[PDB]
């Protein structure tokens, strides 16, 4: 079938595209918090660390290479353009309880004991838990102005259709990968959470 | 880009086993998973086992538990699907499907030619 992981991608990669119009056509990152950001090109970097090994497509290299450029790119403006507007002094999370325990994490608990198996499960991990400085700086001071509704719209279709990719391949494949389920299911619910602060902190 | 050979059907006796082999040629990727299909004449495209690339990880249909086996043998490119205790309502096509599991690969999606497996009543 492959229509609901496709779809997904897509949706993910247009939240991407959307957050970093925004941030260079308003000329502001308020309420962007950097560090979030920052895990994100993470997550990229380490999965997508074959880019120039492993050639397969060219839709696969060009797709991991559009993600990794907007993602370092809305680091440049967060950190480098625009970062007379970075709220510094919100995006407080110490992000070590996050990159040390789930690097502890990919080592201990994975699928199998090899580099290239432990950097997908760390890229796994970590993006199950990439949102954590966004929701915590937004429930810090109740602000979001950089966040629009677009781009949680598409950002809530990406996980909704990867929940729909898994339900689809387990019945009708027998596919089922436990690590990515359990940790998706995690980054759901925390973008739920994200959704719930939106709404009720920033909105009203 | 991956092409997919499968031997080992046949007709064998009730009670009977068999065991099927994917061999995979073309170039690799780094993550993929496999999966044994069947499609008994009249009937709808079934799953029957699964396994991917790297770990201890394996599925089987309901109907296939505890007499099917699926197992790897990198060293050959090729995975096995042991059939032990055949029944009639095993006769089907078998094929092999490799999957590429890595981002933004949907198309990496190859299939065997098929092999025909029947269980006399
Ligand atoms: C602060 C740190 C936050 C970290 C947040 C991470 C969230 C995702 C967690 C997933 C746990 C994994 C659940 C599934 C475990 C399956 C393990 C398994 O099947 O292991 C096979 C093993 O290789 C046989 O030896
Ligand atoms: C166990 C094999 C299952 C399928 C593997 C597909 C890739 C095979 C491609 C090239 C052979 C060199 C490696």
């Amino acid at each position: 079938m492959n229509i609901f992981r496709l779809t997904g991608d897509l949706s993910h990669l247009a939240a991407i595209i959307i957050l970093l119009l925004k941030i260079w056509k308003s000329r502001s990152c308020a309420g962007i918090s950097g560090k979030s950001q920052l895990l994100f090109a993470l997550v990229f970097t380490t999965r997508y660390l074959d880019l120039f090994t492993s050639f397969i497509s060219l839709y696969n290299t060009s797709m991991k290479l559009i993600y990794i450029a907007c993602s370092y790119a809305t680091v440049y403006l967060i950190y480098m353009k625009f970062k007379a507007t970075y709220d510094g002094n919100h995006d407080t999370f110490r992000v070590e309880f996050l990159i040390v325990p789930v690097g502890g994490l990919s080592f201990l608990v994975n699928h199998d004991f090899s580099p290239l198996e432990i950097l997908w499960t760390f890229s796994i991990y970590l993006e199950s838990v990439a949102i954590l400085p966004q929701l915590f700086m937004i429930s810090k001071t109740g602000e979001a102005e950089t966040i629009t509704t677009h781009y949680l719209f598409f950002l809530g279709l990406y996980r909704a259709l990867y929940l729909v990719n898994w339900i689809w391949r387990y019945y009708f494949e027998g596919f089922f990968d436990l690590i990515a389920v359990v940790a998706g299911v995690v980054q759901t619910v925390l973008y739920c959470d994200f959704f719930y602060l939106y709404v009720t902190k920033v909105l009203k | 880009q991956v092409q997919l050979v499968e031997s080992g059907g046949g007709l064998v006796q009730a009670g009977g086993s068999l065991r099927l082999s994917c061999a995979a040629s073309g170039f690799p990727v780094k993550r993929w998973s496999m999966t044994w299909y069947r499609q008994a004449p009249g009937k709808e495209r079934e799953w029957v086992a699964a396994i991917r690339s790297a770990g201890h990880w394996t599925h089987y249909a309901d109907s296939v538990k505890g007499r099917f086996t699926i197992s790897r043998d990198n060293a050959k490119n090729t995975v096995y699907l042991q059939m032990n205790s055949l029944k009639p309502e095993d006769t089907a096509v078998y094929y092999c499907n490799v999957k590429d599991e890595g981002d933004f690969s949907y198309w990496y999606d190859y299939w065997g030619q098929g092999t025909q497996v029947t269980v006399s009543a």
